[PDB]
């Protein structure tokens, strides 16, 4: 920061405006904390260390209770089916691994 | 595509340019169009029909000046294009007009014909990859390095008064009066007529100019210096004649405090600066007084901020800081402010289409005004 | 300074900041 | 899941809430959602379109304001949501609005539609695991020591009177009249107007209300003071400016003790109380009468204690001892009661669980409603 307040002596205004809002930190760590909650200790390693059918719906039934965390992390609408789909990828792939 | 973005003040009376990313406007000549008014006999004489550029100023004694802005708005569009033009010629940047995105600046509360007719220009003469015109108070704010004030500056044909609180620019407190450094010099060769120098040729109201530029000082109490007698400057023209100046040197630029003078019922320039403040809201009035910032190069008059002082302290209410900041580059305040303002991705989130303004046209800049 | 020397019109020899004083 | 409840005093004036076992209240900030008036133009402005609170209160000329709650009935539910979510954000509490239990108090005689739609913003929109709805009565008792008493609140937006006897209200007792804080604050700017001093935007009606807080108080006596014409004591505005009102700093507070000033009949503060206290029990007469407890910002008007109790000492039969406790907590009383009755274990089994409410719905807060 004192770098930046050097230049702000020397009145080189380029380089402290460009750092204060070209870098796009501010909407980065906004959205990153955002969906913080909702992207951490997801179950989804169950399904994929599943052996047992029974494991495959417990993992299901817990990926599915943890994913509720959505309207406190504003997750995009069409980004979630994308994830949807994914998880869905992980399951068909479990179920050729157990079948 | 994106190369470096070129920035263009387009201040009546000296146009600044440079690419953005710089530091300083490295191309700084006067605006204006020269032409010669006499007969050709000898070949091998100068060169080209328009003069625009140095050669003007070094050639002035042949040339018949003419300008093309007038109050910030565009009279002859022909000439704006031939100095567009020289702005890209290969004397000043001698890159192609299909290059670089365009910073071009702009009084505010111009009519909207002046912004659709350079559209039209940059768009259709020039083809520019892309454009953005603003106003030139943002500018000023991100060369001094701030984000609250009210640039109160004075170009060298419209001086203006916006107040920026907090990057948000207040509209309805935007203050424009018609009445800077031409009307100074203008009102200066009137009083040098008076004073039997009959300065009335246009090489001759560029010498009142640098009159102006040098000469001239503001007063403190107009009365105060007015009963004594003062200085008496001796300018040397540049013949070799010896002109003499006296009490019109503080009278002179007078005019922007008081257009009585010339006869024109409007307003002082503290009284711009005041209504401008006091037309915004309550709570902001008083962090407004405590930061001023002028630009402009017709607020270079020596002794000009004290007297601005002094008015606005008698105008503002009791004891409130009143606090002005004149850096010493106002002459380039609005161009290095392009420049970081060009030199950022939000002006590339920021500007218009050259595919949008075609699809579109004048509603377009009218939209992305702000 | 040079950059505020290399072009043409300046204000060299001026103070920046103009307040009024103390005393509110 | 539950640690440390939440305790919050949704009131229409200023939103109060903290933890529960907190012996203060941490945040109190207002309760309007600032929207910006003027455009953004420079990059690197301030970010938002919503300013609630701390920063919606530095910034205040740049701002609208749009109060959400209005005579204690929610208008906007969209605002609504938008301060509680800022009582959760990182710049007031940190936590998250599932692992505590809330405790959000209401004005008496609020339509249903408020419970039902507050209980579903808590427990849709947050997924919140314990929700109570109390009264703004008890919980002056309970942070006052008393357990029998006529608690009399003037909030920011509704006035009334419960008189509570050994922790058993009684209901049909309950006087409430919707003229307050706001009321006087906008009588007061009528009376600006008619003094020649006027004030229309959001952003300056708070200025009339720090008028209000600041140089308005009560005369013992309503003609004492009216035809005497008294002086004309100034005030400063947060520009600079002068105001010097007169007639108006002890005229615009009596709008609490007669309405019929507005223009509504309906009755005063004290025949609000004691109305109140008449229409109780034949034997719980002077127990109510000497145990008067007061709350809310509006009972803290200059003299106002004189006044209720000569009101109240007319209204009241001859020689009943009249006490009227007045605690220094007045404005943040209902809450210190909040986080009082949260910090206790008969709570957990007066709030209302999740399912309770999933199963059920509106009805499961309509039977806990006492
Ligand atoms: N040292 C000076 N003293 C007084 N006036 C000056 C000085 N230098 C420049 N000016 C005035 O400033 C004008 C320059 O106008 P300018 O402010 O550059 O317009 P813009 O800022 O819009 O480019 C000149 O015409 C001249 O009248
Ligand atoms: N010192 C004071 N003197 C008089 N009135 C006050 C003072 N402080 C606040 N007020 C008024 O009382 C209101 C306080 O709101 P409050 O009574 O807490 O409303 P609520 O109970 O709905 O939160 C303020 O809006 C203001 O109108």
């Amino acid at each position: 920061l004192l770098t930046l307040d050097i230049l702000k002596h020397g009145k080189r205004f380029h380089a402290t405006v460009s750092f204060d809002t070209d870098t796009g930190l501010k909407q980065a760590l906004e959205t990153v904390n955002d969906y913080n909650p909702l992207m951490k200790d997801f179950p989804l390693n169950d399904l994929l260390s599943a052996t047992e059918l029974d494991k495959i719906r417990q993992a299901l039934v817990a990926i599915f209770t943890h994913l509720r965390k959505i309207r406190n992390t504003k997750y995009p609408i069409q980004r979630a089916l994308r994830l949807v789909e994914a998880i869905s990828r992980d399951l068909s792939s479990q179920l050729l691994k157990v079948l | 595509i994106a190369n470096q973005p070129v920035v263009i003040d387009n201040g009546s009376g000296v146009i600044k340019a440079g690419f953005a990313g710089d530091q300083i406007p490295k191309y700084c000549f006067p605006n204006y169009v020269g032409r010669p008014k006499h007969v050709r006999v000898m070949a091998g004489a100068l060169e080209g029909d328009i003069f625009i550029g140095p050669k003007a100023e070094e050639h002035r004694g042949l040339l018949s000046i003419r300008y093309p802005m007038e109050h910030g708005i565009v009279k002859d569009w022909n000439d704006m294009e031939r100095i567009w033009q020289y702005v890209y010629s290969k004397d000043q940047l001698q890159t192609f007009s299909e290059e670089h995105p365009v910073l071009l600046t702009e009084a505010p509360l111009n009519p909207r014909k002046n912004r659709e007719r350079a559209a039209e220009v940059f768009f259709e003469t020039f083809n520019v990859p892309a454009l953005f015109i603003s106003m030139q108070a943002v500018l000023s704010l991100y060369a001094t390095g701030r984000t609250t004030g009210v640039v109160l500056d004075s170009g060298d044909g419209v001086t203006h008064a916006v107040p920026i609180y907090e990057g948000f620019a207040m509209p309805h407190s935007i203050m424009r009066i018609d009445i800077a450094g031409r009307d100074v010099s203008r009102f200066l060769r009137l009083y040098l007529r008076k004073e039997g120098y009959d300065f009335h040729s246009s090489s001759e109201f560029e010498i009142v100019k640098a009159i102006k530029e040098r000469a001239c000082y503001l007063s403190i109490n107009p009365q105060k210096d007015e009963t004594l007698e003062t200085e008496k400057a001796q300018y040397y023209l540049p013949d070799g004649s010896t002109i003499e100046i006296g009490p019109s040197r503080f009278r002179a630029p007078e005019l922007l405090f008081r257009p009585d003078l010339i006869g024109e019922e409007s307003e002082g320039i503290h009284e711009v600066l005041v209504f401008a403040i006091q037309k915004s809201d309550m709570d902001l009035r008083r962090t407004l007084f405590s930061n001023i910032v002028l630009s402009g190069g017709s607020t270079l008059f020596k002794g000009f901020g004290d007297r601005l002082l002094s008015e606005v302290k008698k105008l503002a209410p009791k004891d409130v800081k009143i606090r002005i900041s004149a850096p010493q580059e106002r002459l380039y305040s609005t161009w290095i402010g392009g420049s970081i303002l060009a030199s950022l991705d939000t002006f590339k989130k920021m500007w218009v289409s050259k595919k949008e303004y075609e699809e579109d046209g004048a509603r377009s800049i009218h939209r992305k005004t702000f | 300074d040079p950059k505020y020397a290399d072009l043409p019109g300046i204000a060299r020899n001026e103070p920046d900041v103009y307040e009024t004083s103390d005393l509110p």
